[PDB]
């Protein structure tokens, strides 16, 4: 829906209210997802500066070579 | 080293006197000082 507030539980936006902090999209697998990788957290993180990257809490083997640590 | 050049020593000893000299060795003193191997950041990461 917004960035306050959305329509959905597992999708959390920190959206920043200052120009000296980031901004965050962190996406909780679950539901449909699979059992093993079931409550872990998926990360898109914004610098104040404008650089996007991605992070995850999955295993490595699960983990994506865009969004690797 | 100070080692005391103590005139006829077998005469005093003759003599019977107890005998002491102010002596030193050849001493020595090291100093060495060693760099430090200091990390300071990382990123490729991989597990085995």
């Amino acid at each position: 829906s917004t960035a306050a507030v959305t329509g959905q539980t597992g999708l959390t936006i920190t959206y920043p209210a200052s120009a000296t902090e980031s901004a965050a999209i962190q996406g909780t697998f679950g539901n449909s997802a699979a059992i093993k990788i079931k409550n872990q957290t998926l990360t898109w993180t914004r610098t104040p500066e404008g650089a996007w990257s991605c992070a995850t809490t999955v295993e490595a083997k699960f983990k994506p070579a865009g969004c690797a640590s | 080293r100070r080692p005391v050049s103590n005139g006829n020593f077998q005469q005093r000893v003759k003599a019977g006197d107890i005998v002491v000299a102010p002596y030193t060795s050849d001493g020595k003193i090291t100093v060495k000082l060693v760099a430090g191997q200091k990390d300071i950041s990382s990123t490729p990461d991989y597990d085995y």
